[PDB]
RNA sequence: AUGAGGUGGCAAGAAAUGGGCUACAUUUUCUACCCCAGAAAAACGAUAGCCCUUAUGAAACUUAAGGGUCGAAGGUGGAUUUAGC
């Protein structure tokens, strides 16, 4: 429930997005309401929209994936 | 009420009865520094007279036996509010003007730290700040409080007040006093001046000196004074607090750093924060030590008669209950002895 | 600000206890507040209100 | 059978919003930080916007779950003033009693 | 009022509880022993058996007083009284032995003497015969001329004349001006008696 | 009958049973924050983030090893104590130290004596109750009988009485 | 279709009037403190206006908070009238 860093290994290790993805770690484990496969569900989304918008961050300069 | 009037004379045997003060001396050695309540009992009373108490006293012993030679000592008077610091402070300032020394006296520190309308940028330090007017007033004080030594102690270096205008080795001090007061720009640099000529001097055996600082918590303090952007001023900026911090040292010798802790008027302290470290803090503790930290307590049941008497003899307690045992008792239970309770009490009574 | 060792200190017990590690202002601390909640949406006293 | 439209509309914005719910709270998070790339926060701007009105939560009403009176709904109960005031002094609702001190 | 009507104002004199026995008569003896057996109630808090107590000076701190703020208005009377005090002695000491004689120092006295100048005797009250109004002069009672005699001094200092003067001076000031039987408030006692004079002919207006 | 308050767990430990040095204690201290009462030398853990009482309770004994084991632990930049990071005043090297150090080398300076040095300037009992009395000030609540103590010894020391 | 749904939009002031908040200050204002202080005092006086930021929200010129900017009307008020034991 609380070390939900081994989810982010996909995200680039350092980063805008890696700072974002580790508050929204932070946030899902002080969470107590969902379950893991929701917060696992969330991370996925997280990964999914950036893999899908890389096109952006790149031309922002902001590499991923 | 003590026949004796000499300063240095009255001991224990004087204590818990009164000690004069004539009229030229009130106007001399205390043209400020003197609680307002007390100068308006002196007016409406024409007389000054100070009971003897036991604080007092002892710092007279202290200051009988001080060795010149000795790094200047640091005596700390502390005590629950309105038992009378000020006034002790003010009873050995008269006792070391009788004695000779040269007093170098600030009535109040905390009134350098606030409600200043007049805050210049000072042109020796461009980081340091100026209090011009409370500089001149405090210049105008020390001049008439040390006129007669003042044209006799001379200066001891070249100071530059404009890009034209200085005062050169040799001249005596009353310039420097004369350039700061009839020049108000110049006063803060005129009160630093003044303080390192005396203190160097007085390691030289030029005369005895008596740094009598009223309020000495205010110098490590916190200010109220807000820059131009409204940004808080911490105490060094100001350059007439870092100039006395800097006389506050014992590095010299020649004369003592007596000084008395005030509640009233502080800023940032709680109202029954009285004890050294409370009112001072880690930075001003730190500073002051080491030190000789001296008690004043509220009137003694002797030291509270004496005062009753002394009202009803000047007919100050008007109310036709005063006089009678039940009265004094009633003031000595509303007032717990205290003395700047008791006079305003007795002010109305 | 804060003392180096003071704020290393600090660091490291928001790391122990399992706090945002960098540095963040409240700004963003409003998206680990968002993710620390169920939406008001998602609260069964909302999406069940009616009988 | 809700006890009127307006009932029936807030029912329907209640169902969607909690359907919805996570995919607001996922695009508000990527609004809602000064992080991530501005441009990525305009996307996310438009895409939110982009998503059905009935979403917000914001829409949702807190009607009196009985008789759909918009306003003087106490929540812990969720009925109307008119309502609860019947029970209450019915004496249905345990616990509660008039007041007096 | 929270206090039930058997509940008694308590009395505060140590001379009356104090009293020998034996100076009683039948009736204070009977009086003492009926409060033996009678409900008091507390002591206010705006009174005491202190011998300085005063209750002129605590019903005119009371009168004085703004939202209440009892100690801004017991500050401002102790203020007042150290002024007078100040003022006289400076008086004495700068006057001559032989006129120091009659300069009084006793503030107390100076605010009561003041105070009993002000009174005014006689009032103007509506008194309607046959349906119309008329202000007939009428006999006041002591505690309406007293209350008369604050209130017009107070007002006069709450006046706006005296502007950036503290209320201290303002009311030492006033009050050793009626002490002296000068001042405004003095003139408004006149005043009033003046038109309570004009108005004598209406007095048999008056039925009581 | 689900709860939501039925999840959270404290965890109550006193200090001085567990097994700490000095250092380890200071640092645990620091670590814990107001989660540690001085007053009652107990440190308490809330933990409400798992959402069984049973996970809670794991995270809690987690979180009490991981503070115990860091706090044995040292780190380099430890090394940067400054003085404003530190709750026990240490009379040694501290300012009233070299403040009354220097004033014992000018008095017997004027004594013209140079009979003297740091070591024995600082190995005569004088210097002890004043330390002692220094540091009762800086640590313990200040009071009369304190005070009237560092007067005793600043006049010792200095020589005035 | 006087029913239902969707988008947008009105909800302003010529002006009168009711209730409340702010003030007109010196028993006042600022600062510290929570009651032994220091300054201010033609300044007092907006929660009004304009600009900026922030909080919530999908949407804030129009909602709220903070800051900057401006220091405005006003100087205890007519008959009449409100409340209070
Ligand atoms: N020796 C004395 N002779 C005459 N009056 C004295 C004496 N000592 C104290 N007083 C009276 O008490 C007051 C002087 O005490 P002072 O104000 O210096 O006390 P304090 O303890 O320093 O108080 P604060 O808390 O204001 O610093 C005056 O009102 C004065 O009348
Ligand atoms: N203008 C001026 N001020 C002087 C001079 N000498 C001393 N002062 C005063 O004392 C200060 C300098 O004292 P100094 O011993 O040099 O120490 P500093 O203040 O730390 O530089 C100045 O800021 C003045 O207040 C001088 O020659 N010119
Ligand atoms: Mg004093
Ligand atoms: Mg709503
Ligand atoms: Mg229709
Ligand atoms: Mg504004
Ligand atoms: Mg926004
Ligand atoms: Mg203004």
């Amino acid at each position: 429930h609380i070390f939900l860093e081994k989810h982010l290994e996909s995200f680039p290790k350092q980063g805008p997005i890696r700072h974002f993805m580790e508050l929204v770690t932070c946030g899902l484990s002080k969470n107590p309401y969902l379950s893991v496969k929701q917060k696992v569900e969330h991370i996925e989304w997280f990964r999914n929209y950036f893999n899908e918008k890389k096109d952006i961050l790149k031309e922002s300069n902001i590499q991923f994936n | 009420r003590t026949n004796e009037n000499d300063p240095a004379k009255h001991g224990d045997q004087h204590e818990g009865q009164h000690y004069n003060i004539s009229p030229q001396d009130l106007e001399t050695v205390f043209p400020h520094g003197l609680p307002p309540r007390f100068v308006m009992q002196v007016k409406t009373f024409s007389e000054a007279c100070l009971m003897v108490r036991k604080p007092a006293l002892e710092l007279l012993h202290y200051l009988k036996n001080t060795s010149f030679a000795y790094p200047a000592i640091r005596y700390l008077l502390y005590g629950e509010k309105g038992t009378g610091k000020t006034l002790s402070l003010c009873h050995v300032i008269h006792f070391c003007a009788k004695q000779d020394w040269l007093i170098l006296h600030i009535p109040d520190a905390h009134l350098w730290v606030k409600n200043c309308r007049d805050l210049l940028q000072s042109s020796y330090n461009k980081q340091r700040f100026d209090q011009p007017l409370e500089a001149s007033t405090w210049l105008k004080n020390f001049k008439t409080t040390n006129e007669r030594f003042l044209n006799q102690i001379k200066v001891q270096e070249k100071y530059v007040w404009n890009k034209r205008e200085s005062t050169e080795k040799g001249s005596p001090l009353g310039e420097v006093v004369e350039q700061g007061i009839t020049r108000v720009r110049n006063a803060t640099d005129a009160v630093g001046i003044v303080l390192k000529e005396l203190k160097r001097q007085s390691s030289l055996g030029m005369f005895h000196l008596l740094v009598a600082v009223d309020g000495i918590n205010a110098l490590w303090g916190r200010t109220t004074l807000k820059r131009e952007d409204k940004s808080p001023i911490a105490p060094e900026e100001l350059a007439l607090v870092h100039n006395l911090r800097k006389m506050m040292k014992n590095d010299w010798h020649g004369g003592a750093i007596v000084s008395a802790l005030s509640q009233t008027g502080s800023l940032f302290k709680p109202r029954k924060a009285y004890l050294p470290q409370e009112l001072l803090g880690k930075e001003g503790f730190d500073a002051l030590d080491p030190f000789i930290p001296i008690l004043v307590s509220n009137y003694n049941p002797k030291e509270f008669e004496s005062c009753i008497q002394y009202y009803l003899e000047n007919n100050w307690l008007q109310h036709e209950k005063a006089p009678t045992e039940e009265g004094k008792k009633e003031l000595l239970f509303l007032s717990n002895a205290n003395p700047s309770l008791l006079e305003r009490h007795c002010a109305y009574l | 600000s804060l003392s180096e060792y003071a704020f290393r200190m600090s660091r490291l017990s928001a790391r122990l206890f399992g706090e945002v590690t960098r540095p963040t202002n409240s700004k963003s601390m409003k998206v680990v507040k968002l993710f620390s909640e169920l939406p008001l949406a998602k609260k069964k006293e909302t999406y069940d209100w009616y009988p | 059978h809700y006890v009127d439209w307006r009932m029936w509309r807030d029912v329907k914005r209640r169902k969607m919003a909690y359907e919805y719910a996570d995919e607001r709270l996922r695009i508000n998070s990527l609004r809602k930080n000064t992080i991530l790339p501005k441009i990525l926060q305009d996307v996310a701007d438009e895409e939110i916007a982009a998503l059905p009105r009935d979403s917000c939560p914001v829409r949702i009403r807190n009607r009196c779950v009985m008789t759909s009176r918009p306003r003087g709904v106490k929540r812990r109960w969720r009925l109307s003033r008119i309502v609860f005031r019947h029970l209450a002094d019915h004496g249905q609702l345990s616990g509660i009693q008039r007041a007096t001190w | 009022s929270r206090y039930s009507p058997e509940f008694k104002d308590p009395l505060i004199d140590k001379e009356y509880y104090r009293k020998p026995v034996e100076e009683l008569t039948e009736e204070e003896k009977y009086v003492r022993e009926l409060k033996k057996t009678q409900l008091i109630k507390a002591a206010p808090a705006g009174k005491t058996s202190s011998v300085f107590e005063d209750p002129v000076i605590s019903k005119f701190t009371n009168m004085m007083m703004i939202g209440g703020n009892k100690v801004l208005a017991r500050s401002l009377m102790i203020q007042t009284l150290e002024a007078v005090k100040r003022k006289q002695f400076e008086k004495y000491h700068a006057a001559s032995a032989e006129e120091q004689a009659t300069i009084e120092r006793n503030p107390y006295t100076i605010f009561h003497q003041a105070l009993k100048n002000c009174e005014p005797m006689i009032g103007l009250v509506p008194i309607l015969k046959g349906g119309r109004f008329y202000q007939v002069p009428v006999p006041l009672p002591d505690r309406r001329r007293r209350f008369l005699a604050m209130k017009w001094m107070i007002t006069e200092c709450r006046d706006k004349k005296h502007q950036r003067t503290l209320m201290p001076e303002k009311l030492s000031h006033k009050l050793l001006e009626a002490f002296h039987n000068q001042g405004p408030v003095i003139k408004r006692k006149h005043d009033l008696h003046k038109m309570a004079e004009a108005n004598r002919a209406l007095a048999h207006y008056r039925w009581w | 009958v689900r709860n939501p308050r039925a999840r959270v767990v404290v965890l109550r430990v006193k200090l001085s049973s567990l097994n700490l040095d000095d250092h380890a204690k200071k640092k645990l201290i620091k670590l814990v924050g107001e989660r540690y009462c001085k007053t009652t030398d107990v440190l308490t853990i809330k933990t409400d983030r798992c959402p069984l009482r049973r996970q809670n309770y794991d995270y809690a004994v987690y979180l009490l090893t991981v503070l115990y084991h860091e706090s044995w632990n040292t780190e380099e930049w430890e090394k940067s104590k400054t003085e404003a990071d530190m709750e026990e005043y240490i009379w040694e090297n501290s300012s009233s130290e070299r403040n009354i150090l220097e004033t014992l080398l000018q008095m017997k300076a004027a004594e013209k004596n140079m009979e003297i040095n740091k070591e024995e300037l600082l190995g005569t009992k004088e210097i002890e109750e004043y330390k002692k009395s220094v540091v009762s000030l800086k640590n313990e609540e200040e009071n009369e009988n304190s005070i009237s103590q560092y007067k005793e010894s600043v006049k010792r020391l200095l020589n005035v009485t």
